[PDB]
């Protein structure tokens, strides 16, 4: 009884005044890309965002003042019983009216020891699949790491003073070589570090710091 | 009437009264100097439908998944038990219903958890690959600067 009373509501209220928030947060995101539609938009920028922002407060004050009620209501009406009643409130027997006959006592036991079982391979799939998902986010972080260094290696402007020929044909080579690196990520298994693409993209920001050497 | 309908019809009370206290009228005023009335209204009566449906949408899923109606259905029968008195191997086999009924909760959580996994997995394979491509044709361009680097040297 008393789980159900103390325990079970709040959950219950957590989950909805939390989601409600939430709610009210994606109605007001939505509400700004709308004004963003209209020609409103150029005109008054601070007034929309002031304005809005004076909608929203009142829009959270209204929700934490009736979904406050929500919480009070259903932890002290709903899930509240008359307490002149407890003294004749069952020994908890809605179970014991009701005969259980052991063959149906192991049976329950069996149907527990099932589900378990399902649920310690599906576990295993879980860890499995946490740590693939790790590894394939470590390594797009990484890729895009080094996609940047030769995205800002193409930005680069000639600061125009003489370039060597043994630093160019150095460049080429290593710009060779990456092509063959970058190959070797995208047919095999993610490792913690691409360590080729790494020292040859190093290799190339030196060969452009040598070239705009002040 | 039933607590599991009381709570129902309170919590709908709760979200049409924080909607009947943002009215147009209020969202009006935030912008003094909009003329276009009729879009300003476009506007609220999106919101108040997003937020009232997406409100209703997900309190219908909190209260399944929480199995709430089942519980308060309990309590008003506890309660109605203890009336009747007032007029006039068991408690475990509840807690071994009660625990295959987490299990089985738990099995369902759990192919969703993991078919999230699986698609967030696919997801990030994609945009690595999507990066390399990038990476590859990046690598072509810089490729032509250099060769145009030693063309110009030729001058």
């Amino acid at each position: 009884l008393v789980e159900l009373l103390e325990f079970t509501p709040l959950s219950f209220i957590d989950d909805v005044i939390n989601i409600t928030n939430q709610l009210l947060y994606k109605g007001v995101n939505g509400v700004d890309k709308a004004f963003s539609q209209t020609r409103f938009a150029k005109k008054a920028p601070q007034e929309i965002e002031e304005g809005l922002h004076k909608f929203e407060v009142l829009f959270e004050s209204v929700v934490d003042r009736y979904y406050d009620g929500f919480e009070v209501y259903t932890l002290r009406n709903i899930f509240s019983y008359p307490p002149e009643l407890k003294g004749y409130m069952r020994t908890f027997g809605k179970d014991v009216d009701y005969s259980i006959t052991t063959e149906q006592d192991a049976a329950m036991d069996q149907a527990i020891q099932e589900a378990a079982e399902k649920l310690v391979v599906k576990m295993q799939l879980r860890r499995d699949l946490r740590m693939r998902l790790s590894r394939k986010r470590e390594k797009k972080t990484e890729i895009e790491k080094h996609l940047e260094r030769i995205s800002f290696l193409n930005k680069v402007p000639e600061n125009w003073q003489v370039t060597l020929p043994e630093t160019t044909d150095f460049l080429l080579d290593q710009l060779g070589n990456l092509q063959h690196a970058v190959k070797r990520v995208v047919e095999a298994s993610p490792t913690v570090h691409s360590r080729e693409v790494d020292e040859r993209i190093t290799y190339l920001e030196k060969g452009y710091e040598r070239l705009s050497n002040p | 009437t039933s607590r599991k309908e009381q709570l129902d019809a309170f919590l709908s009370r709760t979200l049409s009264e924080t909607i009947a206290h943002i009215p147009l009228e209020k969202f009006a005023q935030c912008f003094p100097s909009m003329k276009k009335g009729k879009v300003i209204a476009v506007i609220h009566q999106q919101l108040i439908e997003f937020f009232e449906k997406s409100c209703k949408q997900e309190y219908a899923n909190l209260i399944k998944e929480r199995d709430l109606n089942k519980k308060l259905d309990m309590l008003d029968e506890c309660i109605h038990d203890a009336e009747f008195r007032k007029l006039h191997k068991a408690h475990l086999y509840s807690h071994k219903r009660e625990l295959l009924d987490k299990l089985n909760q738990d099995l369902l959580d759990i192919d969703k958890e993991n078919e999230g996994l699986s698609t967030q997995i696919a997801a990030e394979e994609k945009a690595t690959e999507d990066c390399i491509s990038r990476m590859q044709s990046l690598i072509q361009k810089l490729e032509k600067t250099v060769y145009g680097m030693n063309e110009k040297n030729l001058a």
